[PDB]
């Protein structure tokens, strides 16, 4: 028969996959752990879970799996099913669901010197703490913690994987260009790898891989930011409509309704984490409060416009502060039967004079309203511009650090 | 190791994993059970199911799995798959949409004295009744009941490792603060087997909800719309937009009520705080709309049909505006042509009288508007306090 | 008795068949595996999570010298069926899946022949990661891909290939996805334009690795846009016509801003629905998304212009000055350019003079208000004539550009071969 | 430990594929009891009832008997259920592929061969929802247990007996039981049902059904859905006091109330199932108030047309004016210079008189609109009140039946 | 019993589940396949996937599994796990979301003559094209293609148990009515093995949708808003709420169109009739909005700017509705009189414009009434 079958029969005569390959009692099996990312599928912020398609580059040395290739027709290496050989239980301790082990269970590669290399593929759903302060113009620092579930430091010794030539250690996530599909929403800025030790327990040792991925905010800018900028532009416009036209309140509360709808429909995107408030949510709340104040001031302007001498008397201070001082600054400055017939015509003239004085005071009230809404227009324009510029400047300044801390 | 290989072959050669690890059948297996909370995954309020990532640390002593280390090259601790040895049948009593027991079956530590240290992972999706009385500032007491299913206290006994669950490596959830946590052990006599008690350990976590997210995304817009509810009384009737503002506030509160229902369970044990607030502000908006309709109808009372009552005038013109001071309220054939002049003058006088009466009606409506403005501002400022500060004081 | 039992026993138990050993006579040899795909139903293509769910049949074919028998010696048995768990099979897996389904769904029996030929045709449901190019949505075409690689062996031990058919005594490779007319169902939303099959070898990798080779099946499928045109594009176009139509409303009725804002809100609702229907990728803004953004910006401009018209209409000579330049450019030049439609007695006499003066002032006020109204009307007419053609041209240009997004005639750039089933490569 | 020797003796020549009948035509009696630990949820969308129950199955296996005197007084052992024969009692009423129990706990085996298997289970059982009186409804959900493999000639499903009498109800242990908070268990009967269309050599001939007559607690739905819907739908009554001028916005208010009712319809559609057997009670109320709102919008259009018409467009007939002014209000409470000057003054007076005369008919049309508004206000108020009261009265009178079975005088309670 | 244990030990002592149950390899296994629909779980219209709970009854004869009852105490029927015997590989060809084959592996009846009756439960999520042409009053012809995968006609043959699937134990779905059902057997030549045929049985169910739920939730509000569309014309222009009502109706119809879109698959095989009705009523609402803004602009025509055409005047007035200081004071009085005359004639022309607006509204209302009455006639 094939000498491969003979070699497999000889190797696994007394092999036990439940036993560590410590040649001497007390030895530690040096296990090299590396990661090869093929696709970063999604980062679900709602459940704080990142799922990736990865290859686990594992390597160790088993003294039992040794043979002389010269005595077996030049067989330098074999491909053995992964269940037939001992393997360290390198699992994802950071997994959000109950998916610790790998998925594919590919064959291991056993060489005649005893070196075993195993590269299983798996879809791993790890848990990532989401820093939501600068969402969506932000970056996330998502980790994958890999260590043997059972064997501690006294039994295995985790290390870093080697490169293709093997002369050095690679301290980063290996990305194969021929198989990597770049995610359309996240760009991998830094992908370092480091070994962490915890104090107060020397038996702990793990290898963690970091993905400092920066979100591309074009989707949220197009579908949420620009419509809200248009709505705020409308909110500013409501202090330019005449109070005579009965469309001021309709515009103001329609803007408020639009902002509320955009805030509510954003709830399925923003995570439920309560540590901080996302900067887009802060912007939406700023616009909502500004539009609410615009509604209140539009109500005030409409109330001032419809006043009359029959309802209100003009205060001295209001007139002095709104007709004299503000319009210079705002450039809004305004520019027998004959006896009975005679008595009737005189009464008509008296009524016309009274009506003229009445509408003169009414026009004074309307002019006070006009000055008030022009001042509110300038103030709201300045406040909205400054707030929007400051918020977006702070969002733009948020960049990942130049060097990771690993 | 050849030594470890010989040891594992010797341990499982005549080992039966069906039988309890006791020297005599009258004795009981002493098992030390400890819960180690790792991560609070989610708290589903609608389904009343809490998902947690735990490590169910269990220890017991198996006499059949002891060896002398000097006969095996000095090995003192080995590791075996859990499927090769007897395991306690620890079951989550209050499981809901999950697995009742351990399914992963990872390996376990085993020293030379027979002591077994098994720490399998588990995602416990457990039912716990969610008290929505003080939502979203609520505090939930979620429990996890663990007990041996088929063995009673005289056969297999458990004991908590410590009075509190282990949270040394607990990952911060970012939505709940672990205010307290403890574990109590009970002897329960069930109707199925009343002769012997069945032991269990119930780990309860007192979780306090961080309310910032719900305050920002729900409570603040509702507060804004409640503020704008009473603002319609400062809007003059002549604008013809009072109904627009009121009905827009009503539609906003309807949409937010639709939002709230999907966030809380449909349980009827107790009315929620936010539900009471929503009902209060809904009644507030309905009352404001009704009063607005009353004011608008008062503003358009035709003087030719509705004469001004004496008491209405006395109340709303003479006394009340004089009382308030915060607002600036007022406190030949040529004779045919002459006959036409007389007719148009009399028409002018009658129109002036009618306009004066209409002005009186509008003034009454405005006074009613100011009174209702003050009353509704006071109600809006005291009702929100009465709803929220009762819980915020703690 | 059945001779199949005797033959199967002789093949497996008597010969001591090992399913964990490659079927080669020497270790240095290679095993040729012929792979083919048979698409029976394109189940769905969810753009929200970039998943292509397909119902396919995987055709494997390889030789195994250990499964050879003399047919005449076993009472003329020409074929056998064996479960996969009893014989060696190449573990071809889908590398670019979204879930843990690397393998086929059902492990059906293999068919073996006396010459050693083994054919395995299991059905499978695969959810591969197809990057969605949303640039020309909904008139788009997607270049989805299924990547199959043999991770259990390296290229020196297993060589993947494309299955070969025979016509007129000549062998040609099957470089396409096989579609059986009696077992294929049209999706109803996606039309299969191209379906090439390629064998990829990466020269920068080493032959002794598991990433040296793969066989890829591509599905270049275009979306039939009739549903989206009828249900999304048409109401968007119809509602957007009302925005430019709001200029025709007189300023007297308070329904100008109401109409414009309502059109804006409807456009925003459609924009939110489109965002719900599309992934959150930032590679490019969709065509319909760009159209909606353009329409919303233009409607916002219409709202601003309506506010300006309302402000100009309600101006009063006691609060504003009708300047000469504005008058001469808004009721002399622009309306013509736009072709718009065109003692007691002494006391009584003093009182009559006063009332005549008041009527004169009222008429002058009315004339000023009428001039402001005409200014507002001509601004409305100018804005309509400057915005309506912009809306029409933008809509027509966007939809013509979307409609002309034909998928390319050849599936791969620089390759003259069309990868069509009716034109074999070497036959 | 003698348990090892005993279990190795019992399972040494034991195979789990054989029903333990002593002789031919021997029927194995299998008794069932259900212990409802917690009624988890009743998902209306998929018509699934999720319950956390302990199902108690008892039968007799003669192969699993031993003499206690030869095993040091051991009379009870625990054997994993995977190593023993089971009667394969499954839930034939499941919504998914889960027929068997979730955990497969150990089986208590007594020295006389009695088997006592009590595994925990989470059962998702179908039951159609009677939406006819939502949300004041009561659901008659049930769980059907049948032997998936054996028939009535091989096993005999029965209800367990405690003190010589059958159980015939879902047992509820006072320890470890939690009220659902939305559903109250009014009745929990149990009986063995025969399907007489089949013969007794078929597997589905005999069943054991545990019923659950659960009544919904409607306080949550009243406070969160019904009361806001009623308060909003009462605002269309207010549209008759708004003026019929350009302001007031009668049509705006009525249309917006109709829109709010549509929002409530979308909200309720996310609660009730998608089944088409009946219209939900609150759905009927919503349809009724939508029709009332549409009629009120039509009436607003009518009174706006009547109030805003002029004598220059319509002719005010004396019949209509008399009918709406004397009948309905009776029931309801409601020298060349001199010549030129004379001609100019006469023209001014004539024009003023004509203008004042033309506006008289406008006021008459306004009064007609007011009278129609008052009458239609009373009609709409009566209609809305009667509809609301009748709908919620027939919801309130949806009493749970006194007996678990209408034709059975038994109470089926412990 | 001892007899049954001995019998089962004897039957499977040298039984090979790989090999087909035929005396000679040239013969074929005759398999009687029937379906028993238990419950239609749901019909996912958007995904075009129908999940059903079924019992896949299968019968065949195994020569190797026969015994003489007199040698085993008189037992004539036993039950064995399905994994211990040869099983046909019935595969759902059109599976879309579940398992192609049977996965539960329940026990099967076994007669002493060798007859095997196997009834395994399964849930079949099968893809069937959903014809949305007459939604929600439509009927769906959903199929389930079951065939033997790896064996051809000359190796294993199947035959339907009866011409119709069994629905004796079928429980009412509450959303669909089982109008008709029948099974057919086919001989299909695939491209993979063109030299031999493969047998299959396709069970089709004709399910008529119960439309009460969609009538209540969708059709009735759409009819309400469609009726409110015509009340715009009767609404006077001076109220200033015409555009409010029209816009609200249009937005409501758009929202319901979006809901209907969410309720149907996005396939463009055929436009739904409800979709056509929604599109046509939206077209009608848009046309009424155009006409009502025309009538609003007409009502506000300033007579000093727009002159009344003669043809408009006749066609909308005559035909269709029939179907020192003393002399300064005197000069001021004359000026007042002539200004009053000018105002009177301007008001007369404005009233003419308003009359034209009213008659345009009336003829539009009559057109809407005609559309409504012909629609109600076509309903009858
Ligand atoms: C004894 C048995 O098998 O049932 C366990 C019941 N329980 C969980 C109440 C102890
Ligand atoms: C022959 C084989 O194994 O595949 C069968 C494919 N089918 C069902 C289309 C004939």
């Amino acid at each position: 028969s094939v000498m491969e079958d003979t070699l497999l029969s000889v190797l696994f005569e007394t092999y036990n996959p439940k036993v560590r390959p410590a040649q001497t009692v007390g030895d530690k099996v040096t296990v090299r752990v590396g990661l090869t990312l093929t696709n970063l599928l999604i980062l679900n912020e709602k459940i704080e879970e990142m799922t990736t398609n990865v290859f686990l580059n594992l390597a160790w040395t088993d003294y039992r799996l040794q043979w002389d290739p010269a005595a077996y027709e030049g067989i330098k290496d074999l491909r053995i099913p992964s269940s037939d050989v001992w393997q360290p239980d390198i699992v994802l301790m950071n997994n959000n669901d109950g998916s610790f082990e790998i998925t594919l269970h590919v064959n291991v590669l056993v060489q005649h010197t005893g070196a075993v290399s195993w590269q299983p593929s798996a879809i791993y759903r790890s848990s990532c703490t989401i820093k939501v302060m600068y969402f969506p113009f932000d970056w996330q620092n998502c980790t994958m913690v890999f260590k043997s579930y059972t064997y501690d430091t006294s039994e295995v010794t985790l290390q870093h994987a080697l490169d293709a030539k093997g002369e050095r250690e690679v301290k980063e996530i290996v990305i194969n260009k021929d198989a990597f599909t770049e995610n359309g929403q996240w760009s991998i800025e830094h992908k370092p790898s480091r070994k962490n030790w915890r104090s107060d327990d020397p038996s702990y040792e793990d290898v963690t891989f970091y993905l400092i991925i920066q979100r591309k905010p074009l989707f949220y800018i197009v579908y949420t930011i620009i419509p809200c900028i248009l709505i705020s532009i409308l909110a500013i416009l409501v202090f330019y409509l005449p109070p005579d036209a009965g469309e001021k309140m309709s515009l103001s509360i329609s803007a408020l309704l639009a902002v509320t709808v955009f805030l509510l429909l954003l709830a399925d995107k923003v995570p439920e984490t309560s540590l901080s408030v996302p900067i887009i949510i802060r912007y939406l709340m700023f616009i909502m409060i500004l539009v609410a104040f615009s509604v209140i001031l539009s109500v005030v302007v409409l109330n001032l416009h419809h006043r009359s001498p029959n309802t209100h008397t003009m205060p001295n201070w209001i007139r002095q502060i709104f007709i004299e001082t503000l319009p210079p600054f705002l450039w809004i400055q305004r520019p027998q039967d004959l006896k009975e017939a005679v008595e009737a015509i005189k009464y008509i003239a008296e009524q016309l004079e009274s009506a003229s004085e009445f509408d003169d005071l009414k026009k004074d009230w309307q002019y006070v309203a006009m000055v008030a809404d022009r001042l509110f227009l300038y103030v709201f324009f300045v406040i909205c511009s400054i707030g929007t510029f400051s918020i977006f400047l702070d969002a733009s300044h948020n960049v990942p650090p130049d060097n990771p801390f690993a | 190791s050849e030594h470890e290989t010989r040891l594992v072959a010797n341990l499982l050669e005549n080992y039966n994993k069906v039988i309890r690890p006791v020297e005599h059948h009258t004795h009981f297996v002493d098992i030390t059970v400890g819960l180690q909370l790792i991560q609070l995954i989610s708290v589903d309020e609608v389904n009343q199911i809490v998902e947690t990532n735990v490590r169910l640390r269990q220890q017991w002593i198996d006499v059949r799995l002891r060896w002398n280390p000097a006969d095996y090259g000095g090995i003192k601790k080995i590791r075996l798959p859990s499927d090769d040895v007897w395991l306690p049948d620890l079951v989550l009593y209050n499981n809901a949409d999950g697995d009742f027991a351990i399914v992963h079956m990872t390996k376990l530590l085993l020293d030379y004295t027979g002591k077994i240290m098994w720490t399998p992972p588990a995602i416990f999706k457990s039912y716990c009744e969610i008290i929505v009385t003080h939502f979203p500032f609520d505090q939930q007491n979620c429990t996890m009941k663990l007990g041996i299913w088929t063995y009673d206290g005289t056969k297999v006994s458990i004991s908590p490792e410590s009075d509190r669950p282990d949270l040394s490596t607990f990952m911060e959830s970012g939505e709940w603060v672990m205010k307290d946590y403890r574990g109590w052990k009970h002897w329960v006599y069930y109707t199925c087997c009343p002769d012997t008690p069945y032991l269990d350990i119930t780990y309860h976590f007192i979780m306090q909800r961080i309310p910032l997210y719900f305050v920002v995304n729900v409570i603040i817009p509702c507060l804004l719309f409640s503020f704008l509810t009473g603002l319609v009384f400062y809007l003059p009737t002549d604008s013809g937009e009072k109904m627009t503002l009121s009905i827009s506030v009503l539609l906003s509160l309807t949409v937010f009520l639709l939002v709230i229902v999907e966030l809380i369970p449909s349980t009827s044990s107790a009315v929620p705080l936010i539900g009471k607030y929503m009902l209060f502000t809904m009644i507030f908006v309905i009352s404001s709309i009704i009063i607005t309709v009353v004011v608008i109808n008062t503003h358009h009372r035709s003087p030719s049909t509705h004469t001004m009552p004496q008491w209405v005038r006395k109340i709303f013109i003479d006394t009340i505006p004089n009382v308030m001071f915060f607002s600036t309220m007022k406190r030949p054939d040529v004779k045919s042509a002459i006959e036409g002049v007389k007719y148009i003058a009399e028409h002018m006088k009658s129109d002036e009288e009618s306009s004066n009466a209409a002005e009186e009606w509008k003034y009454v409506a405005m006074v009613i508007d100011h009174i209702l403005l003050c009353v509704f501002m006071l109600i809006c400022i005291i009702g929100t306090v009465s709803v929220f500060a009762g819980r915020l004081i703690e | 008795v059945n001779e199949e039992e005797r033959l199967i026993n002789d093949l497996l138990i008597v010969n001591k068949y090992n399913k964990h050993v490659r079927p080669v006579k020497h270790n240095n040899e290679v095993v040729n595996i012929a792979l083919s795909l048979t698409l029976s139903n394109l189940i769905s293509l969810k753009e929200t999570d970039e998943t292509l769910t397909s119902n396919v049949w995987m055709d494997h074919a390889w030789y195994d010298h250990r499964l050879t028998w003399n047919a005449s010696e076993y009472s003329d048995i020409s074929i056998l069926r064996l479960p996969p768990e009893l014989v060696w099979i190449p573990d071809i897996v889908l590398q670019n899946n979204n879930d843990g389904q690397y393998h086929v769904a059902y492990f059906c029996n293999v068919l073996v022949r006396p010459n050693g030929y083994v054919t395995w045709l299991p059905p499978a449901i695969f959810r591969s990661s197809c990057p969605i190019n949303v640039l020309y949505f909904p008139f788009d075409w997607q270049n989805c891909s299924l990547k199959f690689t043999a991770l259990n062996y390296d290229a020196n031990e297993i060589t993947m290939d494309l299955m070969t058919d025979t016509i007129d005594g000549k062998d040609y490779p099957i470089e396409w996805i096989i579609i059986d007319p009696e077992a294929f169902t049209e999706n109803g939303e996606w039309e299969i334009i191209h379906k090439p099959a390629k064998k990829n070898i990466y020269p920068d990798k080493f032959p002794n690795g598991t990433n040296y080779q793969d066989v890829t099946f591509y599905l270049i499928i275009r979306r039939k846009p009739l549903f989206y045109v009828i249900n999304f594009i048409t109401p968007c176009v119809l509602i957007s016509f009302l925005a430019s139509l709001a200029f025709y409303l007189p300023a007297e009725s308070g329904e100008k801003m109401s109409t414009a804002i309502s059109v804006l809100l409807a456009q925003a609702v459609f924009l939110l629905l489109t965002s719900q229907r599309l992934p959150e990728t930032a590679l490019a803004v969709p065509l319909i998304g760009k159209y909606l953004m353009f329409i919303m910006s233009l409607v916002t401009g219409v709202i601003v212009n309506c506010g300006i018209v309302l402000n100009f209409h309600f101006r009063t000579p006691s609060t504003h000055v009708l300047s000469t330049r504005v008058k001469q450019i808004f009721l002399e030049k622009l309306p013509r350019i736009l072709h718009m439609s065109r003692d007691e007695i002494k006391s009584g006499i003093d009182s009559t003079n006063y009332i005549v003066k008041q009527i004169k002032e009222k008429n002058a006020y009315d004339e000023e208000v009428g001039n402001w109204n005409l200014v507002g009307q001509t601004i409305d007419r100018l804005s309509m004539f400057i915005i309506t053609p912009v809306m029409v041209l933008g809509t027509i240009f966007i939809f013509v550009m979307g409609n002309f997004n034909h998928p390319p005639a050849k599936p791969f750039e620089g390759d003259p071969f069309d990868y069509s089933s009716d034109h074999p490569r070497c036959a | 430990n003698e348990e090892g020797r005993l279990i190795e003796k019992l399972l040494g020549d034991y195979d789990k594929r054989i029903i333990p009948a002593k002789t031919l035509d021997h029927i194995i009696d299998v008794t069932l009891k259900l212990t409802l630990t917690n009624l988890i949820s009743l998902n209306e969308k998929e018509e699934a009832l999720t319950t956390n129950v302990w199902i108690e199955i008892q039968w007799n296996d003669y192969r699993l008997s031993w003499n206690t005197s030869e095993y040091e007084g051991i009379d009870l052992v625990r054997i994993p259920s995977e190593l023993l024969w089971l009667p394969d009692v499954v839930l034939e009423n499941n919504v998914d592929g889960q027929f068997e129990v979730a955990y497969y706990a150990n089986v208590l085996v007594y020295n006389d061969g009695s088997m006592y298997w009590l595994p925990p289970a989470i059962y998702r059982s179908t039951c159609p929802i009677a939406v006819t009186y939502f949300p004041f409804d009561w659901q008659n959900c049930s769980l059907v247990f049948r032997s998936q493999t054996y028939n009535a000639h091989e096993v005999n499903l029965q209800l367990s007996a405690e003190e010589g009498e059958a159980v015939e109800w879902i047992h509820i242990d006072p320890e470890d039981f939690t009220e659902n908070g939305e559903w109250t268990i009014r009745h929990r009967p149990a009986k063995k049902n025969y399907n007489w269309q089949l013969t007794k050599d078929d597997t589905d001939f005999q069943e054991i059904i545990f019923f659950l007559i659960i009544q919904r607690k409607p306080l949550f739905y009243i406070i969160n859905i019904i009361a806001p819907c009623v308060l909003i739908s009462s605002l269309v009554v207010l549209v008759y006091f708004l003026p019929a001028q350009a302001g007031g916005q009668k049509c705006t208010l009525s249309i917006s109330v109709l829109l709010a009712q549509t929002i409530f319809l979308f909200l309720i559609a996310q609660k009730v199932p998608e089944t088409s057997l009946n219209v939900p009670l609150i759905g009927k109320y919503l349809i009724f108030v939508m029709f009332v709102s549409m009629l009120i919008v039509m009436n607003c259009v009518i009174v706006l047309n009547v109030s805003l018409r002029t004598p220059n467009t319509h002719s005010l007939s004396e019949k209509i004016k008399h009918l709406f002014l004397g009948f309905l209000p009776k029931y309801l409470g409601m020298a060349p210079e001199i010549k030129s000057c004379v001609e100019a003054c006469n023209f001014i007076a004539k024009s003023t008189k004509e203008q004042n005369d033309s506006g008289s008919e406008n006021e008459n049309w306004v009064l007609i609109g007011k009278v129609i508004d008052k009458a239609c206000f009373w009609i709409a108020l009566l209609l809305f009140s009667i509809g609301t009261l009748a709908i919620f009265l027939t919801g309130h009178f949806n009493q749970v039946p006194e007996f678990p079975f209408p034709g059975d005088p038994r109470k089926y309670v412990p």
